[PDB]
């Protein structure tokens, strides 16, 4: 006997269509996201490569057809606590984390944000932008609803009566919901990797040292900055702009030995988002191998030569100093030139890898999966089986098996949604 | 507690008030410094461990057997004799087959390398078995002093071996300076090498001082009163590459060279003959 | 003055030595084998900035197998073995190995500087490569310290130890050094 | 009113895992493949990066469960010819071609191999491999059966006085079958570019000059030099070989501006079994990035080095010249070290890159489809629908839709599966 | 001799000529923009081979804008025009026009070889960089030929033309040529 | 038919053999070569194309209005007055700028380039024009000479724009010269420059020479007779460069150069006269 329900667990791209596939196929689905908001990254960028399209834009609409969608139990805020049983008959337990908003009443209007007093950084933001205590982490959130932070509400009802809808409930409790089902499909994402911990490229010490996921907010017209690229230092545009690739990845000095495989293509494509937005400014990458293996991505990286005027140089940087007037100089090999170069920039922009995100471990442990050498989760077979585990009736969608981009996570959400509806379609 | 005393050659030879200075500190911190008679160069990595490995492995173990016999382990605070110490002792005992063949050399002197000791930098000796708070109580007098810190190459790498403290940004040197009431000041790449390590020093003269001339400059910017090393050999190279610079180009940095021990007994209202600033080159 | 020149500017196997290159392996150089050479090293050099030292690419020779190029080469000598290069390699290739290890061959092919030769001569006499002058005896003694240090400048014994492990090691060959005459030559 | 029967097009690792998808999902699926046995490029490689591991042992299960299959029609040795209609009502009308050999009867004992007389290259050998008119592509093949290649065939008669099942027809004639499916998914795979035309390189000229894809047969231990890799020029073992990246990609002078994505790890796996099966080969590769993106990748090239001791010269050779002695001069220069070598080699292989296959052009106008710039068949939408095409009811499924590699094919496969079963499921 | 060399073994901003580079862009060498380094021009180059001429560095000096370092490099001067770099460039770039780009500037910035300069005259003087000679007079009249060639040796007003293209270019005052004495400057 | 006939100067300079054979051979083709009064030096691409772009593109658009005004397109027998003269053309076609700087500087002459003639080599003119079958007629005794074809580099290439034969591996040359009943050998290296081109044999005469030097060797391994080109350029280059060779490092291939009109009036029966050997430094 096998339930004929699925959970998936990760509201990121590969969650959302792996959810959408099996619920168009007629299977019942719940969908468990930690975050209020269904999303993942792709939500968070402004533009995808290879085409410069805008990620918010097409993924919207996906995300509202998962909050619309009849077979599908949308439970946002949440996070699998227990998983017991085996395949067709898992048992699992999930704790809903309390908004102090009531999901049903609210409107998403924001009146109670206008009105609240306190300030708090934004998570959608990656640390370079600010909300208030109660927040809606982006228009397009899926639900649209408010969230209230209680490490920094001070509860002062104001939020209370601003609101026409009664929405708030500052007495709410967390709410623990049961759930069987058949399947599951991890597709819980990655975080960026931190490079505190590079000391010689001085992130967290350096004012005007930013990553490449903090850029995207910045970008993004809907971000912090309303999409200008702005030095950190004083709020002015930067005329030179320096990105170092590798960095948290193909590195042993750090134990990561794996190459992030997104990198060096989100790299060029901030490149040359920047040379659109100011044609006047000055791009230099600092790379090892370019690695533009996907379709039409060696046009891309091509046309970031020709057409915009990007310049390449191949040396990973030894080290990344501080000035006194807070300019940066990169001290790096060119390797082609065979020659030691100190080239000085406004702004530089770290090419963080792809790591397995905060909670990994835990969730990892309550099913039972097992991980592979670069820490992410291992599917039962590399060639033959790139979506399934080698327990019964869990299946691998997305980055949670390894960094990859967008269409590839796309074809694994779908592949593991057809193989999951396999053993429910049997029925035993 | 006791404690083998390694001397080099530079503070002994060159330098006596490091040794001096070196000798009442530790006279007051109630850990005896035994002598390591017959002891003879490190002998200094540079040369020796460019020229033949296996001369310099043999000389170093002989020097560590003359601890061996004591039953102490060695103290340098040279970090030249340091890392040619550490580095010995550690590959023989981590290689059977190199410490076969440099006892079957040590033999006709009657001794055997039988890796019983453990190699200790005095800076790394003071933080751990003193401890910041008994240098601070043993301070009789707060410097001001604005000093550039000076942690040589060889203090804390390769750090895998050596495992003290973060090369590129350590903290253990700046605290203890710090005990004494002197300031530690940040200067422009503060880790760099002094030029001297690796036999440069000799090989090229020129080139060592452009690293000597390289660390002023960005020491002089910094706006600091003196330098504060843990290394004779990089002591000398800041001292008599002053002088070297004067007479070559015409700069003039005019910035004291102190060793640690230096600094402390400064700090600790020593005598100042026993600092035997004399045989500074640079006033 | 003509630009020809027809051995310089091409590499084959005459150039190429893999004796030499699995030698400097298997005596603790093996690490080379694997750096992608990405220019970490050459960028961390402080040397690097001054001079034509280019670490990244001694690593890459020694990988070839140009041992002649290697171990004639000047700039061979300008490491100061900082280590910073080592302590920033992605790999984790043991670059001041390496280093040492070609010098060792360069000084057993008979490249070996005056002055390097000078200290070891020093060593081989007094066993002290700074040995002591008259002015530190003076200050020595001024200062409550003995006239000597107690090392080998205060124990014949331990100089004729020293003088022991050099002649068995063959060091006084290497530079050398001419024991009756007490010169070098 | 929607079929629920679907056709594969291609009797690869995708078409094969598509099929089997649809199957166990309980659709009727028909298979066509125009190559007497199914399993396309996967059943001719040896072994696979990045583990090394055997190809056929992983892939012939799979070929015996598509042979198997109480919901799959296979029909190899087939070219689909029509295709009219729309989603859900398509009408397909494929031609079988003859065998002269009978596909019940014929048991593969392979009797009538062994007398005839007449030799003929083997297509699964990729042209450095004999068999005979009448042939068996491998021992695995699914279906199990003969056939005979009427451009070769004398009709002697040997193999009918041969057989005891009676399966020998030399009066076969092609077949025509029509069927009604209301999905199709293409997975009709890739050629080995052919790089006759880069001259300077020397293939088809020089002796000891060979494609990877040759490479791959002559490793395999059922290639035609029992798994040993020989010189062409005497049938001798290469004491020193070379591999040359990016052959037929990443070049315009070709007009073949794209990575084949592959070539890399492919270029890297035979040079680690040729150091394997040889440990006293000297193998040297010319690269201009190593692209070891994948899952263990980098992981893979690392090992290269420190494990089997691979050479590697970031170089795009300018020549190979052959010696009066046969012995190739490979002439390029070294950018790290900056000059120009010219190394000798024992023989020379060329990393080709990945093509549309022959009559890519002709299927896709029969069925309707659009290609991309690089010729390959382009998807509805990059980032969001990697396996539908902009014709309703028409999929992608592994290298057609572009190069990649097996795990990413599969993934592939399944998603088509889920895509198009999601129609068919519905009805309407 | 030391090796110390403090410019000469780092690039800064100092080194760098931005508008150099614009300007070989803006008159036709604007591919140089994009090669990738992969080293095939220098495989191919005949010249490489046996002089210090690194053609894939000078394309990547000239995207840098090192126009110091290349137009006073001599070895600019090593490139015959054989165009099989070209030929073979994966990424089309136009090589030998970015060379020839180069070699006016540096010939502008005074780079011009002796040689090249009597070139030049001759075309001034007679209208032929090879003017013919009493030999080869004799040797076309022997085979019924005429003693000149119907070329500006025959015409001074094809000369004048000539010589008229030249002043109305510069191309006089480039090489140093004196008109009232017909010598170079 | 007729056409513009271009010399250049080292054909009408050095070796009008080779003029003198090309004219007995198009009288006998029924081609009226027509001449270009005023001609000056093309200009040679390797020097002024160095060194001024609009002074080589000016000097070679009065050579082209020579013939534009005689209504003819041109033929050369030189690689480089080729080269330079198509280039030119193709040039000034293709950009209206240009076409205007240049005709400015020209105005002062009188002349106007129109654009309104093409520029062909000689080997083209044959193949295309004449073809293999009417040359195969004309010739009165086949040659039994193993020859080596010298292409040069400027005949073919740039390809994109010439667009007469492959540069890898073309065949036209070949295919001529065998009509001839010699055997054109292959050997190392064939495509290779004669090292002259560029302003390299004025500016290194070594460099030049050491190109010439590897392919004589390439040729003396491959056993041939002599050497064929279409280049009075690179046969000065042999030619000469054979005598300098010998003088300079004692090395004498003493293998003949002859241009592709040579060995055809050769094969076609010509006067030894008309065939000026005489100018030939190599016997
Ligand atoms: C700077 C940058 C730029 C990029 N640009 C591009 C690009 O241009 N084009 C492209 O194709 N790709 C790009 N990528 C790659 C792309 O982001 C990924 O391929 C894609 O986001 C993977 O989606 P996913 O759904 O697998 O994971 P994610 O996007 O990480 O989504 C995972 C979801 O699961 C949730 N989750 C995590 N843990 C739990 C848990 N325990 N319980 C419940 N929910 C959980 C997360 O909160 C999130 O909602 C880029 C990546 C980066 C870092
Ligand atoms: C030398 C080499 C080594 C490789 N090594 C590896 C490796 O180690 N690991 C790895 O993961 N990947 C590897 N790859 C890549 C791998 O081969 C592909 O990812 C995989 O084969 C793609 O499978 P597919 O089913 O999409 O296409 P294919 O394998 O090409 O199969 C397509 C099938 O369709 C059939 N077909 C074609 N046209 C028609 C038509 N008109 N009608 C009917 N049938 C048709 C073909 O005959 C064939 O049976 C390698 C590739 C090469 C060239
Ligand atoms: S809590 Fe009330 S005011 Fe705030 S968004 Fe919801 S409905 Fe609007
Ligand atoms: S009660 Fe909390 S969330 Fe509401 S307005 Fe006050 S601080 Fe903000
Ligand atoms: S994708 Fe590019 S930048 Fe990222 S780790 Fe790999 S090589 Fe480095
Ligand atoms: S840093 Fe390490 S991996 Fe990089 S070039 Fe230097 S030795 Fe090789
Ligand atoms: S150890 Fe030598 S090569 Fe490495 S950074 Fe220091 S000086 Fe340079
Ligand atoms: S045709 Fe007959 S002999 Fe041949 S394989 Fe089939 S059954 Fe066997
Ligand atoms: S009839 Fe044809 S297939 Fe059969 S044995 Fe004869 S040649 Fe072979
Ligand atoms: S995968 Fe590697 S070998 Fe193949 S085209 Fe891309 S870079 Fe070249
Ligand atoms: S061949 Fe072309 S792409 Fe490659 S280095 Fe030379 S100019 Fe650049
Ligand atoms: S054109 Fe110049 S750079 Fe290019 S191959 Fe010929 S000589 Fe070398």
């Amino acid at each position: 006997s096998v339930d004929d329900k699925a959970l998936v667990i990760g509201g990121g791209v590969a969650g959302i269509q792996a959810a959408l596939d099996l619920a168009d196929m007629g299977f019942k689905t719940y969908m468990v996201e930690k975050r209020p908001s269904i999303s993942g990254r792709m939500g968070q960028l402004d533009k995808t490569f290879p085409t410069l399209d805008c990620s918010m834009c097409i993924l919207a609409p996906k995300m509202v057809d998962v909050g619309k969608h009849d077979n599908i139990e949308l439970i946002t805020y949440a996070e699998v606590k227990e998983v017991d049983g085996y395949i067709g008959n898992f048992k699992v337990k999930i704790e809903k984390k309390p908004r102090y908003i009531d999901e049903e009443l609210c409107t998403g209007c924001g009146s109670c944000v206008e009105v609240c007093p306190i300030e708090m950084p934004n998570y959608f933001d990656e640390g370079i932008g600010m909300t208030k205590a109660v927040y809606i982490p982006f228009p397009q959130a899926v639900p649209l609803c408010a969230t209230i932070d209680k490490d920094y509400c001070i509860e002062c009802m104001l939020c209370d009566e601003v609101c026409e809808r009664g929405a708030v409930k500052h007495d709410q409790e967390p709410e623990e919901i049961e759930i069987e089902v058949g399947t599951i499909i991890v597709a819980t994402g990655y975080d960026a990797y931190d490079p505190t911990e590079k000391l010689e490229y001085g992130y967290g010490r350096h004012t005007n040292v930013i990553t490449g996921l903090e850029l995207e907010r910045m970008i993004n017209a809907s971000g912090p900055t309303d999409g200008k690229v702005l030095k950190p230092s004083d709020g002015e545009k930067p005329k030179r702009v320096a990105f170092i690739h590798c960095v948290g990845s193909r590195d042993e000095q750090i134990g990561k030995p794996y190459c992030s495989r997104v990198c060096c293509m989100y790299i060029m494509k901030n490149a040359q988002l920047i040379k659109d937005k100011m044609p006047d400014t000055e791009v230099t990458l600092y790379y090892m191998d370019i690695r533009a293996f996907g379709k039409g991505f060696e046009e891309f990286y091509k046309r970031s030569q020709e057409k915009y005027g990007i310049k390449f140089i191949r040396g990973r940087p030894a080290e990344v100093i501080e000035n006194p007037d807070l300019t940066l100089t990169v001290r790096s090999e060119d390797t082609l030139l065979g020659k030691v170069t100190e080239y000085d920039y406004d702004m530089v922009v770290l090419g963080v890898g792809l790591v397995p995100p905060e909670g990994a471990e835990t969730l990892r442990q309550t099913i039972g999966l097992s991980k592979s050498a670069d820490g992410f989760l291992m599917e039962a077979h590399p060639k033959l089986r790139p979506v399934d585990t080698l327990t019964d009736g869990v299946y691998l969608a997305g980055v949670a098996q390894g960094p990859k981009d967008i269409p590839d996570a796309v074809a694994q959400a779908s592949g593991a949604a057809a193989r999951a509806a396999i053993p429910m379609v049997k029925g035993e | 507690m006791e404690i083998a005393y390694f001397l080099g050659c530079i503070m002994n030879n060159r330098y006596p008030g490091i040794e001096k200075a070196t000798r009442v500190l530790f006279d007051k911190l109630g850990i005896e410094l035994k002598d390591m008679e017959g002891a003879s160069c490190c002998p200094a990595p540079g040369v020796f461990g460019s020229f033949d490995k296996t001369t310099w492995a043999a000389i170093a173990a002989r020097n560590i057997t003359i601890a061996e016999d004591m039953g102490a382990d060695i103290m340098t605070e040279c970090n030249g004799c340091f890392g040619s110490l550490f580095e010995t002792n550690h590959l023989l005992k981590e290689d059977e087959e190199m410490k076969a063949k440099i006892n079957e050399i040590l033999k006709e002197t009657g001794r055997e390398y039988k890796g019983e000791v453990n190699v200790r930098h005095f800076a790394e000796v003071l933080y751990n078995d003193v401890g910041l708070d008994k240098l601070s109580e043993l301070v009789e007098k707060p410097l001001n002093l604005n000093v550039a810190v000076h942690y040589g190459c060889h203090f804390l790498k390769p750090s895998d071996e050596i495992n003290i403290d973060n090369p590129e940004r350590p903290t253990i040197l700046d605290e203890i300076v710090e005990v004494t009431g002197a300031k530690s000041v940040e200067y422009k790449d503060k880790m760099m090498c002094c030029g001297a390590g690796g036999g440069v020093r000799s090989r090229d003269l020129d080139v060592a001082l452009d690293f000597t001339r390289e660390k002023l400059t960005n020491m002089k910017e910094a706006g600091v009163d003196a330098i504060v090393n843990v290394c004779p050999f990089c002591h000398l190279q800041f001292d008599v590459g002053q002088m070297e610079i004067k007479d070559k180009f015409g700069e003039e940095f005019d910035i004291p060279v102190l060793h640690l021990a230096q600094l402390l007994g400064l700090a600790m209202g020593l005598p100042k003959e026993d600092l035997v600033v004399d045989a500074h080159q640079v006033c | 003055m003509t630009l020809l020149q027809r051995e310089e500017n091409i590499i084959r196997k005459g150039n190429i030595d893999k004796e030499f290159s699995e030698k400097i392996k298997a005596a603790g150089g093996d690490s080379l084998e694997y750096c992608f050479q990405c220019g970490t090293c050459t960028g961390s050099c402080p040397s690097g900035r001054r001079t034509p030292y280019r670490v990244r690419q001694i690593i890459r020779k020694a990988n070839v197998g140009l041992k002649d190029e290697i171990i004639s080469d000047p700039t061979l000598w300008m490491c100061t073995t900082c280590y910073s290069c080592q302590e920033r390699c992605p790999r984790k290739v043991k670059i001041v190995d390496v280093v040492k290890l070609a010098r060792n061959e360069a000084a057993k092919a008979g490249f070996m500087a005056p002055a390097h030769k000078a200290v070891g001569s020093f060593v081989i006499k007094t066993g002290h490569g700074v040995p002591i002058n008259d002015a530190t005896m003076e200050l020595r003694k001024a200062v409550g310290l003995g006239e000597l240090p107690p090392t080998t400048h205060q124990f014949p014994e331990a100089l004729e130890e020293v003088q022991k492990i050099i002649k068995a090691t063959g060091f006084d060959q290497l530079i050398g050094y001419n024991w009756e005459t007490g010169e070098l030559e």
